[PDB]
C-alpha cells in the first residue's frame, strides 16, 4: 500500500482520490492519503471551495516514485511533486501515519470498480497524451483542450488524444467512399488498431482515460474523444468478438459510475441511440444496454 | 451555411457554383407480380447539375444497369450521385471547378462531402429554398434523352436557351423556377400554356419555345395564374 502525503491544506478544498472524495477545511490538520492500492494508476483531484470552477488533478502510479502534494500560494493550486530522497519520504510518511493525520483510501474488498474503470490504462501511455516529460505524473484540468480542438492554442498544455475524424482521407479509402463511411471496419481494424494503437488494449486504455478525464474534470474534449472511440466500434460491421465482449464490460462500469445528475452533459444522445439501437453492434452490448435503459431511459 | 431568400443574389455573383438535384436519379414504376405481390421496375434516371449563372446543365444519365444486383437503392442513389458529381468536378480544369456545390436535399450533404474530401476548398451547402428541379423530367427533350439512353451518358445543355442575350441570370433563373414550379404543380396545364400557339416553335438547339419578350410576359403571367389556382384547390382557400 502507498501513501501520498500533503505538506498542509492551507485552503478549503474537496479532494478526490479515484472515485472517492473528502472535504478538507482551510488550515485543517490534513497530511494526506494512505493505503492506496499498488498496481493501478490513480488520480488525485481538487475543487477549491472558493472556486467551483477549475477541477484539476494528477494521474500517477505509486510504483514510479514517491509523490506528495504541496499548496503553492503563488500559482494558487495543490501541486504534485516527487521526493527523490527515499529516507526523507519514508520518515515524513511514518510521522504523519503515527499522528493519524492521513485519510485511508476507502476500498471495499468486494469492490472492483476502480480496476474495471482503469483495466487498460497505463501510466506510460498517459504521459504521451499529456507531454510533460520532466514529471512521472500528469496534470489534467477542466479547461485543457485536445490537439484536434486546437486544429479547428498552447500545444504543451493540451490533451494529445488520437485524432478520429469520420470525414477524413485517413477514415475513407479512395473509391470505397460509401463502403468505408457506412462500415468503419477498415478505419477501426487497419488504420486505428493495426496502424496506430497496435492492439485493442491501447485503444481501450485511451477510451477509459478519456471517460475518466470527462467525469472527474468535466473536460469537454475528453467527452468528445470517449464518444468518438465508442462510435468507431459501434459503426464497424467487423469487430473481434473479444473486443465487443470487453467493450460491453468497459461501458457498463462507466455508465454505472457516472453521477446520475451529469447524464445530460456527459452523454451524447446520438452516439448512444446509434450504438444501442441503429448500429451494427445494436445486439452486442447487452450489459451496457440493460444499465442504460434502467438508469437513463430519458436520454433514449 | 444554408442557402435561403436572404442570400439569394449570391447565385448570380462571379464565384462558380453548381446546384445538384438527386430527385430523378433513382426512378421506379411500382407494379403487381403474378402472385399479386408488389415489385418495382427501375427506369433510367438523371443527376441535374446546374450552373445558375451560365445556365450550363450537366445532365448525367443514370442507366438502370447501375442498380443491377445492388441493395438499398435509395441510399446507393445518393452515393452514386456524389460519385458522379465528384467525377464531373475532377474532369473540369481547375479554373472551371465550382467554389460551392448546393444540394437541393440535405441527405446529399454527407455523401458529397465524403466524395469531395480531395477538394477541401469546395464548400458543400444545403438550401432552405424549395427548388422545383424534380420537374426537369417534364422538359420533353431532357425526358427523351434519359429514356432513350442504352448506357451511362453525360449530355450538356443550356437550360436558359439564348435568354442571357436579352435578360440577366437573376431574371433567367426566376423564369426557369416559375416554368418548373408550374410543370410540377400541373404538368398538363403547364405544357398546354407553353405549346398552345403552333407558330411559336422550339429551335432544334433549344429546350423552350422561341417567345418574344412580350410573349414571355404573357406566358409568365399564365404560369403564375396556374400556380395560384392549384394552390387554392390544394388548400380550399
Amino acid at each position: 500500500m502507498n501513501t501520498v502525503p500533503f505538506t498542509s491544506a492551507p485552503i478549503e478544498v474537496t479532494i478526490g482520490i479515484d472515485q472517492y472524495s473528502f472535504n478538507v477545511k482551510e488550515n485543517q490538520p490534513f497530511h494526506g492519503i494512505k493505503d492506496i492500492p499498488i498496481g493501478h494508476v490513480h488520480v488525485i483531484h481538487f475543487q477549491h471551495a472558493d472556486n467551483s470552477s477549475m477541477r484539476y488533478g494528477y494521474w500517477f502510479d505509486c510504483r514510479m516514485g514517491n509523490f506528495y502534494i504541496q499548496y503553492d500560494p503563488k500559482d494558487g493550486l495543490y501541486k504534485m511533486m516527487e521526493e527523490r530522497d527515499g529516507a526523507k519520504f519514508e520518515n515524513i510518511v511514518h510521522n504523519f501515519k503515527e499522528r493519524q493525520m492521513m485519510v485511508s483510501y476507502p476500498k471495499i474488498d468486494e469492490d472492483d470498480t476502480w480496476y474495471n474503470l482503469t483495466e487498460f490504462v497505463q501510466m506510460d501511455k498517459i504521459r504521451k497524451i499529456v507531454r510533460k516529460d520532466e514529471n512521472q505524473f500528469s496534470y489534467v484540468d477542466s479547461s485543457m483542450t485536445t490537439v484536434q480542438e486546437n486544429e479547428l492554442s498552447d500545444p504543451a498544455h493540451s490533451l494529445n488524444y488520437t485524432v478520429i475524424n469520420f470525414k477524413s482521407r485517413e477514415a475513407i479509402r479512395p473509391g470505397h467512399e460509401m463502403e468505408d463511411f457506412l462500415d468503419k471496419s477498415y478505419y477501426l481494424n487497419t488504420v486505428m488498431l493495426q496502424g496506430i494503437f497496435k492492439n485493442s488494449s491501447n485503444y481501450f486504455g485511451e477510451l477509459q482515460f478519456a471517460f475518466l478525464n470527462a467525469m472527474f474534470f468535466g473536460n469537454y474534449g475528453s467527452s468528445l474523444q470517449w464518444h468518438a472511440m465508442i462510435e468507431l466500434i459501434c459503426s464497424s460491421a467487423t469487430v473481434p468478438k473479444h473486443m465487443l465482449d470487453k467493450l460491453d464490460e468497459i461501458l457498463y462500469y462507466q455508465i454505472k459510475t457516472l453521477p446520475e445528475q451529469y447524464s445530460d452533459i456527459l452523454l451524447n444522445e446520438r452516439v448512444w441511440n446509434i450504438c444501442l439501437y441503429s448500429s451494427f453492434q445494436k445486439n452486442s452490448l447487452h450489459n451496457t444496454e440493460k444499465i442504460m435503459e434502467n438508469k437513463y431511459p430519458e436520454l433514449l | 451555411g444554408a442557402m435561403n431568400s436572404s442570400n439569394y443574389a449570391e447565385l448570380f455573383n462571379n464565384d462558380i457554383k453548381l446546384f445538384v438535384d438527386d430527385t430523378n436519379v433513382y426512378r421506379v414504376t411500382v407494379h403487381k407480380t403474378f402472385e399479386g405481390n408488389v415489385a418495382t421496375k427501375a427506369i433510367n434516371g438523371c443527376i441535374f447539375t446546374l450552373n445558375p449563372k451560365t445556365g450550363h446543365l450537366f445532365l448525367k444519365i443514370i442507366h438502370t444497369s447501375v442498380w443491377a444486383g445492388q441493395k438499398r437503392l435509395s441510399q446507393l442513389a445518393k452515393w452514386k450521385t456524389a460519385e458522379e458529381v465528384s467525377a464531373l468536378v475532377r474532369s473540369l480544369p481547375k479554373e472551371e471547378q465550382p467554389k460551392q456545390i448546393i444540394v437541393t436535399r440535405k441527405a446529399m450533404l454527407d455523401p458529397l462531402e465524403v466524395h469531395m474530401l480531395d477538394f477541401p476548398n469546395i464548400a458543400i451547402r444545403p438550401t432552405e429554398l424549395r427548388l422545383p428541379f424534380s420537374a426537369a423530367m417534364s422538359i420533353d427533350k431532357l425526358s427523351d434523352v434519359v429514356m432513350k439512353a442504352t448506357e451511362p451518358q453525360m449530355v450538356l445543355f443550356n437550360i436558359y436557351d439564348d435568354w442571357l442575350d436579352r435578360i440577366s441570370s437573376y431574371t433567367a433563373f426566376s423564369r426557369l423556377t416559375l416554368l418548373l414550379r408550374a410543370l410540377k404543380t400541373n404538368e398538363e396545364s403547364a405544357k398546354m400554356i407553353l405549346l398552345s400557339d403552333p407558330t411559336i416553335t422550339i429551335k432544334s438547339y433549344h429546350l423552350w419555345p422561341s417567345f418574344t419578350d412580350e410573349q414571355w410576359i404573357t406566358i409568365e403571367s399564365q404560369m403564375r395564374d396556374l400556380i395560384l389556382t392549384e394552390y387554392g384547390r390544394k388548400y380550399n382557400v
